[PDB]
């Protein structure tokens, strides 16, 4: 979690999701609903699966190799061989342990970012029409249908439709005393 | 908390109720919402046939069937990809030894080919197609069926001098043997000599071997030993065999190439499948990038690694609600 | 794109550009300009031509080694030695590959940081005097001549002198109703 | 959308028209704009003489030289860093092989140093200073300048016993060879005994070669064949031959030292240039932190990889406008 | 460097801390005062000394191994000898010097990381109570005494009961003109 | 700044005024807070025997206490886990030398163990318990405590053919030599044959070593030389002993076995401290991951890395105040 919106700000998970990985939830006066985000979510199985494909491919055809098993015991050059293959191993070991150390963490790294990235666009094409708790929800300060909670979620919002309307409801409180 | 007002729109990640353990480069146990592994740690069990040509040592080894042994008869002119000789084979003919074993049969088996053309050796004034009692095929006292053990004729055994140039476009493979007799009193009667002597030379490199008389303990009910050399003609050259006396003459040359051939041990049994990797412990599926089943493999096999699990984390990580 | 300023909130490139890497881009009622920024280009100039130096000047000096072709077929002892100069090959094309394939990945996401670190770093400095419009590009609100662009592109900007005339644009939209 | 009143400031990011493809973690084919190249994948087609001494093998080989073949006679004393034998090298002198070439052609080479100082070693009653018909310098019958053919005088061949010690404080180099003759009565004209026998020991280590009479393939109209080894004594020990018969004594030691000189197979034409790597292809800019254009490298050169492309990003994700 | 909370916005570093790794400093009419949060440090603390728990512990023995040192030149078998011994060197020289390196980035990309998060916890807890001066430090409009700065600090803070103090101190300047 | 209606409060992070340069990825000159040295560069100094057993060697080399040298006589069934033979070793008896000196060497290195049991050879018609005027043991005359040195007995050197089969469980282990005399007159005093022969075969393998006699020069007053070979009897196998004469027959078995035993050659003062890595230069610390002190380890030790230094960042980047 480095950039903090895994286990951060958000308090636990949604197990009701069978359409993506990240999407909304919202509650009007006409219903409550939930989607989910289709371009954030396939943008980070790209960055996924695609690792898989890189892993998966490699062309390492060996056929003939020196004899790894004995059953004598010979002296030096049956040490030497003993002692080359047990090197190539121990150095594989090593390569093995340290690729998937560095593809988990940076598969973990990529989608914390992949979600803090999708709160700062939603953040921004709201404008000021609304402020967030610390905990990844907002209240749009306009009076919400439906038809405006979707408008947002596939990226087509007007703020200046509701921009003074907002306004009158986070400044202009009891009517600034 | 809803209200009779504004908004609420929260933003939110699936889970799964029961994780998956992983290994990071910070934390040696975290939970991610779906993991795969990544080393293979089972086989099936069985040898499979496919792609590679496959060809089952049976009751022998490859050097038995180099030699001509009747256990392994039905290997005459075989050619394989793989030679998977099993570790119940048993010696079943003349008690032998090779100086270079360890040479020799990792030689025969890179070129993964059998075929033998056998040539008329111009043996003069000796007893060709010698027998022996230490190996009966078909109740009869025989030999190796690639070897030839010339024995003295009429109490004689004239030297040789015999020549055999390669005019063919490969490097032949002739192999023969230098008989160790046990008692000196065997050295003369098959071989009428005091002491012998062997020659076998070529415009390149040159071998002599001196038999070396002494009783061995006896193995089959023979005391004696034939050592085995070999000898590589390339195209241009000729072979030369002196032969004084005390030597298993060659029948003919093998002919050596090169390609994706090798030697195994095993004890899986042979099966009908479909695989690219070959180990020991049996054919295993080649779709994971390492492996640990084997360190010995034939094929595209995986990498082998020491760690038997490695978990690489696909999902995110996994917080799931409540408690 | 693991911080999402490249190919994220910014749609496209700008081709005309060869002053620098960074820069801005602004119109004002006397004209519209065009300058780089000197300072961020250069902060990602010496972390990504330092990796080329680190690649570039290694000393492995090496004058006597084993036999690598071979015109003869001796056996045990020959079989060795291909494999393990085969095996040292095969190591290094795997240390090659991942460093590769690192580096690149590592390079991609700095420049991408190091303009998300400049929009947020312009923003800071504009204080609430603009906004953003969700690609990249503020709204200013001051009645500005080309004067403060220049001192904002060399970072020195006063948001008290234009900030209460950047509120009646902002909030006292209308004469708030 | 332009308008009067207020004002407008975005950011952006330059680009070029025609980015290169490279290679990452996570996407096989991504535009940057602007990438390296890591591997090389060329050579200048000519080997270079700087800084490394660089001792063109001429038509013959290091062993040749190590000899005094009259094809290596501009060979006299002379070291290098390294040497580049050629694939048309001919033995073009008295036949000879060596048990273990591979190990003395890496010991010379390793050494880099063909220093020479003959030491008078006291061999009484017998014909010294040896020729053969099959090496003919300057028309004239003559044979190794490095060895000494003993041969027997009025028919008698008497026994040797002869010692060198060492004074100097280096592993001197003794070269000696053993005579295998053709036929029998090759061997009683040329040193009138039975069946020679060799003894080459120091106080450290032993040998002892017992020649092997037989007739060999004609190479260059001589059947038989010499047989080289060689003998190392640091300071501190003392040389001994007893040499019975059928000896090519040496003539002296050859200086043997340790330092960065090896051997090479090469074609490639010498050249002029400055470089601090040589191959077989030939020499390679020494820049790029990888290459493949030949394993076997000399020098500082770069490591051998088996992929020929690697793109390096050195700029940004490369995002074109329009379209 | 990556994220820009170290050496970014912030100028200097604090010499005059003994009890965490980020800490405050506040003014108010009452007095002046110092505090570090717990929370933020410990959780760099456990990825900081992981990767020491991963490095020391490893288990690789070995007893039996091939010659390395010779006192005499025998020929093809000691250079094969010298050399499988050489190529295991150079290859876990490369390995110690890419770890370390990978190590180290990591590590200073992390405590960058976990005080950008400080930074984005801390603003969101305040709201619109306060704003930021581009160097880490924000102005909290409201009357603030020692006991709602230290709430701040252990995440306690109802921005409503401070909400309309804040706002007129922020956009009711000089009486709106 | 301060003031008197507002609050403020600013965020920052701990430096030191001191700190330490490391390496990264993208910077080869960095402060960072605090960082730790991952490879050791130094020792104690001296080698320490626990937990592994360490046995020194003393005044001689393994192989001297393999065949029983007076100077190891307190060797005399010893086991180790670690042999640290000095440089200063001098042998002290009659002059030898192996074949297979390393491969020997490091063979009994493994098994770690002097374990001996004497077996009754059936010597018939011969002077057993040969003494050599080279080894004063006690100022008497004396040989090898391992070795047999048979001798003619009033000038009678009858064949020998004996055996030995094998009833335990472990591979015996059979060291014998052949006898190298000087002089002819020599090998007729000593084995009155002209020339000997010797043959140790068992049923899987064979040997046969024929005397190389002939002078060699003087060390400790003896002209003469004994090279000693090795047998490894397996659970089921028959050694059998055949030679006309120059037999330096064994007196026993050095029982074989496999584990966590090996030689190293060292000069430190052996201690008494506990370390689970030793190296020739000393005991070192075994907690820091890679090391440089020495490549040849033994133990749980780190990995050898050429780097000197390498910095671990175990803070953060450390940008200061003032200036
Ligand atoms: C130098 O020294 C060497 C070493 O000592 C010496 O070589 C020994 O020579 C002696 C003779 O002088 C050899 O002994 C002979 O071996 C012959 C065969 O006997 C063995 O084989 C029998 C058959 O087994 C086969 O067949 C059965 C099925 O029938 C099958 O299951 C088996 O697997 C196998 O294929 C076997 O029955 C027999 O075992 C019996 O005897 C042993 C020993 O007493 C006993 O332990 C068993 O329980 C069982 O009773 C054995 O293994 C054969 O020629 C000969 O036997 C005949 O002669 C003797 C003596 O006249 C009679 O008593 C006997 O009834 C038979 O008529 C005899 O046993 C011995 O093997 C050699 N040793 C070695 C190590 O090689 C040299 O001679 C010495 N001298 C020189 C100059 O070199
Ligand atoms: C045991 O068996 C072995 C194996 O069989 C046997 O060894 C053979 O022995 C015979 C003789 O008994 C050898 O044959 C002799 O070879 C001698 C030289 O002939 C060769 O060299 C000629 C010269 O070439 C040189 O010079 C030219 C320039 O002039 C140059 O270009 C060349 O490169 C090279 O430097 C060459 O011309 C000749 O080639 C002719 O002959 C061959 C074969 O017929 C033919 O193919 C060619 O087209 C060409 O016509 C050849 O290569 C020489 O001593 C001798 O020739 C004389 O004697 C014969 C017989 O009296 C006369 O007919 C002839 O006119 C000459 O006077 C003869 O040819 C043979 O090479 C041996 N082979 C091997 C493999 O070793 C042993 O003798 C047997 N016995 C014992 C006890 O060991
Ligand atoms: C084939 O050729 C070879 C090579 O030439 C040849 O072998 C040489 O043979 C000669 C004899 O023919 C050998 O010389 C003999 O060596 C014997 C012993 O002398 C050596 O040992 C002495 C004792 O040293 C021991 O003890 C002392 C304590 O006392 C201790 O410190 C030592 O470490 C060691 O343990 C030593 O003193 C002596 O050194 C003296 O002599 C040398 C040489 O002159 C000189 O440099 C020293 O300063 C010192 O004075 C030496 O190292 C011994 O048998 C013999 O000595 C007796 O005979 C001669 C001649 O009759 C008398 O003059 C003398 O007084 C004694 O009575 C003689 O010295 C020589 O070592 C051989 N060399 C080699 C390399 O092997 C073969 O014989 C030839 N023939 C055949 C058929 O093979
Ligand atoms: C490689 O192959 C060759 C070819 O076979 C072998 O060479 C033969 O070697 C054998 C011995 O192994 C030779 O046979 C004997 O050679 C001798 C010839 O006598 C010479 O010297 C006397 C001196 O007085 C002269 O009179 C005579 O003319 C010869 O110059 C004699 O020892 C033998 O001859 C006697 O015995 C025979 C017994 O049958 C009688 O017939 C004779 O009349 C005479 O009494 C005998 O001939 C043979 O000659 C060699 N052949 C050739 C063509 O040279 C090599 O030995 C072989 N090498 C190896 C290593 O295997
Ligand atoms: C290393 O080098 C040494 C030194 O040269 C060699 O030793 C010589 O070996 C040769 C044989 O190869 C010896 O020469 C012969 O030695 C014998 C000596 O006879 C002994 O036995 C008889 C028994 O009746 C006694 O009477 C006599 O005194 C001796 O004790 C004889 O076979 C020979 O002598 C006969 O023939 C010659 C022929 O010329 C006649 O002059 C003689 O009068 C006599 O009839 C012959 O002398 C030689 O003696 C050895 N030299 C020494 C100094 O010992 C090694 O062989 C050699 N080793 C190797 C491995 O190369
Ligand atoms: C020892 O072995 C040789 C071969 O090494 C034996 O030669 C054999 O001779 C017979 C003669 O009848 C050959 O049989 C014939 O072969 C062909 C078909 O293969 C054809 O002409 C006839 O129909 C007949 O079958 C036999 O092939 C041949 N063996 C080989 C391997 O070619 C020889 O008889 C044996 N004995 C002696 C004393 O040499
Ligand atoms: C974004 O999604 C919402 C629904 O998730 C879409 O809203 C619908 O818009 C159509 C016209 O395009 C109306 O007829 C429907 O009544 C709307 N549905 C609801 C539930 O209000 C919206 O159009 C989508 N926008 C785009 C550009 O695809
Ligand atoms: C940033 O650059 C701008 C110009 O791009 C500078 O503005 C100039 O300031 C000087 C005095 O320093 C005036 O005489 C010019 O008239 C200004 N030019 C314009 C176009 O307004 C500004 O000073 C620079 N700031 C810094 C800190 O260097
Ligand atoms: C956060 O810490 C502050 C002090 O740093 C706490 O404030 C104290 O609260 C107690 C009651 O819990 C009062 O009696 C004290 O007078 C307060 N101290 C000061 C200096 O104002 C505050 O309670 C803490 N909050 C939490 C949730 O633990
Ligand atoms: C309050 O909720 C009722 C339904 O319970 C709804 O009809 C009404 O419109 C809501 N009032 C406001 C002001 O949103
Ligand atoms: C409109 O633009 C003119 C110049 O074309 C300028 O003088 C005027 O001030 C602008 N008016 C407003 C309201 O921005
Ligand atoms: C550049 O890219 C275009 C497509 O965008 C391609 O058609 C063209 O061949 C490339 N090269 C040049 C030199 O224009």
């Amino acid at each position: 979690g480095i950039f903090g919106a895994i286990a951060g700000f958000i308090e636990n998970g949604w197990e009701g999701m069978v359409d993506g990985w990240y999407g909304f939830r919202h509650q009007n006066s006409e219903g409550r609903g939930q989607a989910a985000d289709l371009k954030s979510t396939q943008a980070a199985i790209d960055q996924i699966s695609g690792k898989l494909n890189r892993l998966i491919g490699k062309t390492n055809e060996k056929f003939h190799q020196i004899e790894k098993e004995f059953s004598e015991v010979e002296g030096r050059v049956q040490d030497l061989e003993k002692y080359v293959e047990d090197t190539k191993i121990d150095l594989w070991s090593y390569n093995a342990e340290l690729l998937v150390a560095l593809e988990n963490q940076h598969t973990i790294d990529l989608t914390d970012s992949e979600m803090n990235k999708l709160f700062e666009k939603t953040k921004k094409q709201l404008r000021e029409n609304a402020e967030d708790m610390g905990n990844g929800c907002f209240k749009i300060y306009h009076k919400c249908d439906n038809a405006c909670i979707g408008s947002i979620r596939n990226e087509t919002y007007d703020h200046n439709v509701y921009r003074d309307e907002a306004l009158n409801n986070r400044f202009q409180i009891k009517g600034v005393e | 908390g809803n209200d009779n007002s504004t908004a609420t729109l929260c933003l939110g990640h699936h889970a799964v109720p029961n994780g998956t353990i992983v290994k990071t480069i910070t934390n040696d146990r975290i939970e991610v919402t779906n993991a795969t592994e990544l080393v293979q740690n089972s086989s099936i069990g069985k040898i499979c046939n496919s792609p590679h040509q496959i060809l089952d040592g049976g009751n022998c080894t490859l050097i038995d069937a180099l030699l001509g042994d009747p256990q392994c008869d039905g290997f005459q002119n075989k050619e394989w990809d793989l030679f998977v000789e099993r570790s119940r084979a048993n010696s079943s003919c003349y008690p032998y030894d090779v100086p270079d074993y360890a040479s020799l049969r990792s030689l025969v088996a890179s070129s993964g080919t059998l075929e033998f053309k056998d040539e008329s050796f111009n043996w003069t004034g000796v007893k060709q197609n010698g027998t022996s009692s230490a190996c009966k095929r078909g109740s009869s006292n025989s030999f190796f069926s690639r070897l030839n053990w010339l024995t003295s004729l009429n109490n004689i055994y004239p030297a040789q001098n015999v020549t055999m140039p390669n005019k063919e476009q490969f490097d032949k493979l002739y192999i023969w043997g230098v008989h160790h007799p046990a008692t000196d009193k065997n050295q003369f009667s098959l071989f009428a000599q005091s002491s012998g002597r062997i020659t076998v030379s070529t415009k390149r490199s040159q071998q002599a071997v001196i038999p070396n008389i002494g009783s061995r303990p006896r193995v089959r009910d023979i005391p004696s030993r034939i050592s085995i050399y070999w000898t590589i003609v390339k195209p241009g050259d000729i072979l030369l065999i002196n032969s004084t006396g005390n030597l298993i003459a060659p029948r003919g040359y093998f002919k050596i190439r090169s390609g994706k051939s090798s030697i195994m041990r095993s004890d899986a049994p042979i099966g009908e499948c479909k695989s690219e990797c070959i180990t020991p412990n049996g054919s295993i599926p080649n779709d994971k990038p390492f492996q640990n089943v084997n360190r010995i493999t034939y094929g595209a096999c995986p990498r082998y690694v020491k760690q038997s699990t490695l978990k690489l984390a696909t999902g995110m990580r996994n917080v799931p609600e409540k408690q």
